[PDB]
């Protein structure tokens, strides 16, 4: 009758579900009022184990997400792709054994809370250690723990994974000038451990373009029959592993008729 | 006791640069087998597991050519044996598409249905030969036979879900295929509301 989901309280901007709930479905508000919701707070949901993209996608205005002291075991890839204004996320007190920085790549986070989760020490959480050190999203303030395969529990700041750092990247050209109607070739290459994926994120280019592969991962970008509409385009390459991301770019210049 | 047999063999895919391709494998056996895909770790290559890890979809998106063109292998394993099947990925450029390559004329839309009510997701496609429509939900093929009888694929191509249940909620896409290749619609979510 209200649209507000059972055992939550709703206003036009906030949804609070803090009373113990046995349910396993994420609370969905019924109505097009969804895009104006800026704050969702969930707590004491012991059976809420997974968070799906489909649960988050309607809340396009969301700025603050709290899922706290509940049963959360995992979050689907790209769960937050449609919540670009999400700058505060609290996942403390759940059952998270691991977490990927890729979940957060599209967001500008001010606060991300991860205390009281059962993390396993691995290279998949090196990024968290790194965010801590560089003061990202208030991780520096937090006392997180992880577990080794021998069951020893340590402070995250004492974790010591070898051969596990940020990817490096380079490109063959600093700038590139081409005549309209001709071709051009350039290479981007990533290195590091573990070996990064490498992509030319160049979909909005108007010219026809092909991507071919070549302890280093190199992708050749071929531009064919180049058009003037791509003059001044920034050709961007990205190099990604589980630890983090590096970017490199080549300015394209197209001259002629 | 019985070694692994594939009850779903992956099929070759010819996709479009910028689009999606999927390969499905699933294996039976006693004990229940475990399957895995094979060939670097990429957001563009996603494995979605099902049937308690005895099934897996390899989903590649967005497609890049020529770099993604390859043979991909699904390996199934239990204590009585290990076995493998293969499938091929081709990726065409937008300017290379043959005239009858599948086209999505109108794709599925966002929909909300009340639980127990009927819901129909719509899809309409064209191409030459006349393209065959199948459905995917949460990156997984939809199998009407397990619904069961509850869910039908219509002649028009729509997915009809009678007696809506909570597990019918999810992200749906229709897939149009013919000898020229495969084309995915944009996704649409179906939400299942209370009562
Ligand atoms: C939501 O907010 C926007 C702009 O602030 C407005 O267009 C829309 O009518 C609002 N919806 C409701 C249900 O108040
Ligand atoms: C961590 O231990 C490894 C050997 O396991 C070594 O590579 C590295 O120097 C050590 N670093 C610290 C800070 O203990
Ligand atoms: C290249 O692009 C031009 C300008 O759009 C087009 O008219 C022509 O058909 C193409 N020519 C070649 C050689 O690719």
């Amino acid at each position: 009758e209200t649209g507000c989901p059972a055992n939550c309280l709703c206003s036009k901007t906030d949804i609070n579900c803090k009373k113990p709930d046995d349910g396993n479905l994420f609370p969905l508000l019924e109505g097009q009022d969804s895009r104006n919701i800026t704050s969702i707070h969930i707590e004491n949901w012991k059976n809420l184990q997974t968070l799906n993209a489909v649960d988050m996608e309607l809340y396009t205005g969301l700025q603050r997400l709290t899922i706290r002291n509940s049963g959360l075991r995992n979050i689907q890839p790209r769960a937050f792709a449609k919540n670009p204004h999400l700058r505060y996320i609290d996942l403390s007190g759940n059952r998270l054994t691991t977490l990927s920085w890729q979940l957060f790549q599209t967001l500008r986070l001010f606060d991300l809370r991860l205390e009281r989760n059962p993390f396993q020490c691995s290279c998949d959480i090196r990024w968290i250690q790194l965010w801590q050190e560089k003061g990202e999203a208030n991780l520096q303030s937090q006392q997180l723990h992880c577990m080794n395969l021998d069951t020893a529990v340590i402070l995250l700041r004492n974790m010591n994974i070898t051969q596990c750092d940020l990817p490096e990247i380079s490109v063959s050209h600093v700038n590139l000038t081409v005549r309209e109607g001709e071709n051009a070739v350039i290479t981007c290459q990533g290195s590091g451990s573990p070996l990064p994926d490498v992509d030319w994120t160049v979909a909005d280019l108007h010219s026809i373009n092909t991507h071919q592969t070549n302890n280093v991962h190199a992708i050749q970008l071929t531009l064919v029959n180049v058009t003037s509409e791509d003059n001044g385009f920034l050709l961007t390459c990205i190099a990604e592993n589980v630890v983090g991301m590096s970017q490199a770019s080549v300015l394209l210049t197209v001259y002629g008729t | 006791e019985s070694p692994p047999v594939f009850i779903k063999k992956p099929v070759d895919q010819i996709g479009v640069s910028g689009g999606v391709a999927s390969f499905v494998c699933q294996a039976t056996g006693d004990p229940k087998p475990r399957v895995t895909w094979n060939k670097v770790n990429s957001q563009r290559f996603e494995t979605i597991e099902f049937d308690e890890s005895a099934g897996a979809v390899l989903r590649i998106q967005p497609l890049r050519t020529p770099r993604d063109e390859n043979i991909y292998e699904c390996v199934a394993q239990n204590p009585h044996g290990e076995v493998t099947v293969h499938a091929k990925l081709t990726v065409l450029r937008e300017d290379q598409l043959p005239p009858g390559f599948p086209n999505i004329d109108m794709g599925p839309q966002l929909k909300v249905v009340e639980r127990t009510r009927t819901a129909t997701m719509l899809c309409a496609a064209s191409g030459n030969p006349d393209p065959e429509i199948t459905w995917f939900k949460d990156f997984l093929p939809v199998d009407p036979s397990t619904s069961n009888g509850r869910i039908k694929q219509l002649r028009s191509g729509g997915l009809q879900i009678e007696s809506s249940e909570e597990t019918d909620q999810g992200k749906y896409e229709c897939v149009a295929s013919n000898s020229a290749g495969v084309r995915y619609s944009s996704p649409a979510n179906l939400y299942v509301r209370v009562r």
